[PDB]
């Protein structure tokens, strides 16, 4: 068995010796190798060093070729042999990468064997133009109540997850990946969504714990993890968002739908700033190069919703940006805000108070908006958005309002229930029917008698009663696609029956 | 799961053991007559690549 | 003649010629490329070698690849055949509707019109936006800038200007998408074909679209504004039309110039910008003007980096504009939309002899109350509202009512706000602010002044409460 | 169609390893001490992880069940 596999790997790995156009390393240092030779080499062509490291031909000069090393530059010495790969920089793509953890070059790192991909795709492909795109009209279900109602994400949208450190940015992104299991297990392939998680500059232990979480929840079957951790070279962390984007662009161009998370692009900008400063390029704002905007703009513009003449596929991007002391006016976050289609802002102050996810409702924007959410969610979240705005205006009167009007007290009481409604535990994403029912109960006044400290327990028990005793209500909602006034009266009665049965 | 992990652990140590055994056996088995035959094959392969043009 | 590629570094390509060098700004065509790769000559390096800027990606270029000299700068189609079409920086149609069949072509590099060919007349362009029409009115024929950061609202503001001004306009329009979202280009294109401004059936289209977006290389992003100018310059000069030119956004032209300048071997200027920041901007902006042959009303969205108005690229753009509209993030975080800063937007036609005595006095009266409010806000922040009893509290109450009344729901923002869009005549605007300044509406709540266009909707909202 | 002599030599070393391993009853051939320590560490970890000390995991586990608890009639 093992001997047969070992024998067929020896026989299958034929050397195929032939003369290759080669170069010679002149000087190596600061992640840049200057190579003498390679007359017929192309710009941005991948090379092979004698130690096995890959590199990208960045600068073509009359006398030398500047090569960006995809690895540690201690493996390259002056006078080494640099061979042309003959191809511009590309990574393996396909459905053979699902369930596999790879580095920025596409090589597996989880030890599960090689990757049997038959296709490769360039990492520097330009984004689709005006014509092949179409409007974003299919929902992206993150499973988060506060996201899917107030900052609704569509398929083909770029939604920024921005905040300070340890505010739940990875928690939102991972729960969005886990939530797609209910759609991937179903037979409806148009709602199926593949996932690509790109870890840039993170800790390798953190990536391993993420892969364990995806494996336990069975979310790894449709997920590709591209890992360029903090121990990896800056060119590897620079390349990894484009490598993962190419793997996600395989699904976009083949009629399927993919979600990609760049966690985080602020660390990729640091890696690119390191490469730019070691190339003597003129620093700008916060020592960043001038093309650090084009670094993220050429990446995120490849996340698009394609027209029916292009297969109808899509790529959805969730870039992550870490701020410093909640400063969204800094250079790098302002660049990504000008690129993406809206941002989800996470507050440190809300995170300290126990509000998780600590989403700032007033500072979270979805430029697509209601155009990419279901009728039932849009009809209810429109009312909740108005009521949260009303609660926000009168929140200043709660500080000293010992005596307050009945209308203002109702607005304060409703806003407290709605704020407690949006709280959600980690690694427990919710189906869209469960989200609609819970938000509908809190927005119609059913929770005005329920204490805010018992809303989460009411959320489990009342949904269980609906899922067991009143399944005909859900069937009517699923058939109609919205909430009828007849169903509104029925939901009023079963809420009154449920609260009376719990206590009287 | 216990039998699968036991099989995987035994497979891994057997793969490691056979790798170092092959490396040591290949390195220790060097003969000059075979070395000259491989040298002649390398020259013939170089001559074949020169013809292939 | 025929050249060969000597060096490829990013968007900058060095080409060496044998017999005769092409002049600066000439267009060069690379031979072995399946799509057209255009190089624009930037400087002569010596030894019969020129340094060029590529208008597309430079991957796959080898040294010694043959480069052909076209003998002319980048020439793009111009005329009625470009109406309803989308073209890129080099004039190729990117709307998948076939070639742009025309006999008229024009180089994207042209000299600005001389001092003799200048029009000094100034007439107010009524928009329907209360903060714009009152405090910084736009001139009918003139340069308008929309300064703002990221997310404060400039695309929404420039789409509202297209909805209000360009729909009822006796002339042609040009949109130059410069380094912005391709999604926004797809949204605007389908907005035009739905509003009838672009006709795919017949030749009744009225707008020409030129798009070089943020996915394009720095050479394309630093020249696609010149392509939109060249289409608008043909309409102004060779047809005598009154042209609308919307550029979104002009900062990306300057930003892409800084990215190329790093590879051109220049000593960097302040904040890492190109040394030629003001001269390249001045050459581009002086071509966008109204002459005696025709008029161009230009609205230019201007991105400010890190919300900094002292950055060299927005600061040098301020002197090129008749009317400036500075959008503030602090105002946008208060929920006031459009987030125009009242004490930072100028018009250059805010004159009693141009817009009238009553319009000028109300605008100056509004700015005086808002400047007094800003002076008092430090006492309000730390101590509180207890200051000067009747007098300063009346100043605060009126200024907060004015700040709410400057906000207005937009028809283009109606999708994600729910409030119906309002187009407010300028007579109703000056009447509404005169009522607030006279103290006629001190008894109304300040919530009634928020997100309602006419002053009659303010009192109707107050009665509803 | 001549094969690489190194490939033939590698196949001979695989066959030589397989013949010597089957002649050793599946045991390792000239394994070092650290490989023996690695194998014992993996077996001990699997024994502690799956609780092989209490019961034989190779055979069927001996279930020790009990009667379910039923509440009294009244409170
Ligand atoms: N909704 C939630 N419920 C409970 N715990 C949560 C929730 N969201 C986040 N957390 C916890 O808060 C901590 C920080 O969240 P997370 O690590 O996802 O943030 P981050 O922004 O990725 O931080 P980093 O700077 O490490 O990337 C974690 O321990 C996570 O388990
Ligand atoms: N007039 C408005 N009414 C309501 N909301 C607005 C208005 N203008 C802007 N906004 C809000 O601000 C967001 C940003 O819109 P817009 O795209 O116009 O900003 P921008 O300045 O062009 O930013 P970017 O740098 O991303 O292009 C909108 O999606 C909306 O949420
Ligand atoms: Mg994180
Ligand atoms: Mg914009």
């Amino acid at each position: 068995e093992i001997s047969a596999v070992l024998e067929e790997k020896i026989l299958g790995a034929a050397p195929k010796e032939n003369l290759e156009e080669t170069g010679r390393v002149l000087s190596i240092g600061d992640g840049i190798a200057r190579v003498y030779g390679l007359k017929n080499i192309q710009a941005e062509e991948m090379v092979e060093f004698s130690s096995g490291l890959k590199g990208m031909a960045l600068n073509l000069e009359p006398d030398n070729v500047g090569i960006v090393v995809f690895g540690n530059d201690k493996h390259i010495k002056e006078g080494d042999i640099v061979k042309r790969t003959g191809a511009i920089v590309d990574v393996p793509v396909g459905e053979e990468l699902l369930g596999r953890v790879v580095d920025a070059l596409g090589n597996p790192i989880d030890g599960k064997g090689p990757i049997g991909s038959k296709t490769r795709q360039r990492v520097g492909v330009k984004a689709p133009g005006i014509i092949p795109r179409v409007s974003v009209r299919e929902p992206m279900q993150t499973g988060m109540k506060a996201v899917d109602s107030l900052v609704p994400i569509g398929r083909g949208q770029r939604e920024l997850i921005i905040g300070d450190r340890q505010t739940g940015k990875t928690a939102i992104a991972i729960d969005a990946i886990i939530n797609q299991k209910r759609f991937n297990d179903a037979q409806d392939e148009k709602k199926k969504l593949y996932c690509v998680y790109v870890a840039i500059g993170q800790k390798r232990s953190t990536v391993a714990q993420i892969v364990k979480r995806l494996t336990d929840t069975d979310a790894m079957r449709y997920t590709i993890v591209v890992s360029a951790t903090a121990s990896d070279a800056a060119p590897l962390q620079y390349l990894a968002p484009y490598s993962g984007c190419a793997m996600g662009e395989f699904f976009r161009d083949n009629g399927k739908h993919a979600l990609i998370i760049y966690d985080d692009l602020s660390k990729q900008a640091v890696a690119y700033r390191q490469m730019s400063l070691l190339l003597r390029r003129p620093p700008g704002r916060e020592a960043y190069p001038g093309d650090v905007f084009y670094l993220h703009s050429r990446l995120l513009e490849r996340a698009a919703k394609m027209s029916e003449s292009n297969g109808g596929g899509s790529l959805t991007a969730l870039p992550v940006i870490e701020t410093q002391a909640g400063d969204v006016s800094a250079y790098i976050p302002t660049n990504v805000i000008s690129i993406t289609d809206g941002q989800i802002f996470l507050e440190t102050e809300l995170f300290y108070k126990g509000i998780r996810p600590a989403i700032n409702v007033g500072l979270s924007v979805s430029r697509v908006g209601s155009a990419a959410q279901t009728r039932a969610m849009k009809q209810v979240a429109g009312s909740m958005k108005l009521e949260l705005a009303q609660y926000r205006e009168v929140a200043a009167f709660a500080q000293f309002g010992s005596d307050l009007d009945a209308s203002t007290q109702q607005l304060l009481s409703r806003g407290v229930r709605l704020t407690e409604l949006l709280k959600q535990g980690q690694y427990v994403p919710m189906a869209i029917e469960d989200q609609v029912a819970i938000i509908y109960c809190g927005v119609r006044g059913h929770l005005d008698k329920v204490e805010p400290s018992k809303i989460t327990k009411f959320e489990k028990e009342f949904s269980q009663h609906i899922k067991t005793s009143h399944r005909d209500i859900l069937d009517t909602i699923a058939k109609e696609g919205q909430i009828s006034p007849d169903t509104d009266a029925k939901l009023k009665k079963v809420v009154t029956d449920f609260l009376s049965t719990f206590q009287a | 799961d216990y039998h699968l992990e036991t099989e995987r652990a035994q497979r891994q140590i057997k793969q490691k053991n056979m790798v170092d055994w092959i490396v040591r056996n290949v390195m220790k088995s060097i003969t000059p007559e075979q070395e000259r035959l491989m040298l002649s094959k390398c020259i013939s392969d170089l001559k074949a690549m020169s013809i292939k043009a | 003649s025929n050249g060969q590629i000597t060096a490829v570094i990013g968007a900058v390509v060095d080409v060496q010629f044998e017999d005769q060098l092409p002049p600066i700004l000439n267009a060069l065509e690379v031979q072995g490329r399946s799509p057209r790769l255009i190089l624009e000559v930037a400087q002569h390096l010596g030894e019969n070698t020129v340094r060029t800027i590529a208008m597309d990606g430079t991957e796959g270029l080898v040294r010694g690849q043959n480069v052909l000299d076209t003998g002319a700068p980048i020439k793009i189609p111009v005329g009625p055949e470009t109406l309803g079409r989308i073209m890129n920086v080099i004039g190729e149609p990117i709307d998948e509707r076939g070639p742009i069949v025309t006999d008229k072509f024009a180089a994207i590099h042209a000299d600005a019109p001389e001092f003799v060919e200048m029009s000094v007349q100034q007439e107010i362009l009524v928009t329907g936006i209360k903060v714009v029409d009152l405090l910084a009115p736009y001139a009918k024929g003139g340069k308008i800038g929309l300064f703002g950061g990221a997310g404060v609202g400039k695309t929404v503001l420039i789409m509202e200007l297209i909805n209000n001004v360009a729909k009822a306009h006796g002339g042609y329009s040009v949109f130059a998408g410069v380094g912005e979202r391709t999604r926004e280009g797809n949204d605007l294109y389908h907005e035009m074909i739905e509003s009838g401004v672009i006709s795919l059936k017949d030749k009744t289209s009225k707008v020409a679209l030129v798009y070089g977006q943020m996915n394009e290389p720095p050479g394309a992003r630093a020249r696609v504004a010149l392509t939109g100018l060249t289409v608008a310059e043909y309409f102004r000069d060779q047809e005598g039309q009154d042209v609308l030119l919307f550029i979104d956004n002009i900062f990306r032209f300057t930003q892409a110039g800084s990215e190329v300048s790093a590879l051109l071997g220049r000593i960097p200027s302040a904040v890492g910008y190109q040394p030629t920041l003001a001269t390249d901007m001045g050459t581009m902006q002086e071509r966008i003007t109204t002459t005696k042959k025709g008029s161009i009303t230009s609205v230019q969205a201007i991105y400010v980096p890190a919300d900094d108005l002292t950055d060299p690229a927005p600061a040098t753009t301020f002197a090129h504009l008749d009317a400036t509209t500075v959008l503030s993030r602090a105002i946008a975080e208060l929920g006031i939309y459009p987030a125009v800063d009242p004490l930072d937007s100028t018009s250059r036609i805010l004159d009693p002899n141009i817009i009238g005595e009553e319009h000028y006095n109300i605008a100056r009266g509004v700015q005086k109350i808002l400047q007094d409010y800003k002076s008092l806000q430090d006492i309000i922040a730390i101590l509180g509202m207890d200051e000067l009893s009747e007098e300063d509290k009346l100043i605060v109450s009126r200024a907060r009512k004015i700040q709410r009344f400057l906000s207005q729901p937009f028809q283009v923002a109606e999708v994600f706000t729910g409030h119906a869009g309002k187009l407010v005549p300028i007579k109703d605007t000056i009447k509404g602010f005169k009522m607030i300044l006279n103290g006629e509406l001190d008894h109304l709540p300040e919530v009634a002044f928020y997100m309602v266009g006419p002053i009659e909707e303010v009192v109707a909202k107050a009665e509803k409460i | 169609k001549a094969v690489d002599p190194i490939q033939k030599l590698f196949l001979d070393k695989i066959k030589e390893y397989d013949q010597k391993s089957k002649a050793a009853g599946g045991k390792l051939l000239e394994a070092s001490t650290e490989i023996q320590r690695e194998l014992d560490a993996e077996l001990d970890k699997l024994k502690k992880m799956y609780g092989g000390d209490t019961a034989d995991l190779s055979k069927f586990p001996s279930f020790h069940f009990e009667d379910p608890v039923v509440d009294p009639i009244n409170m």
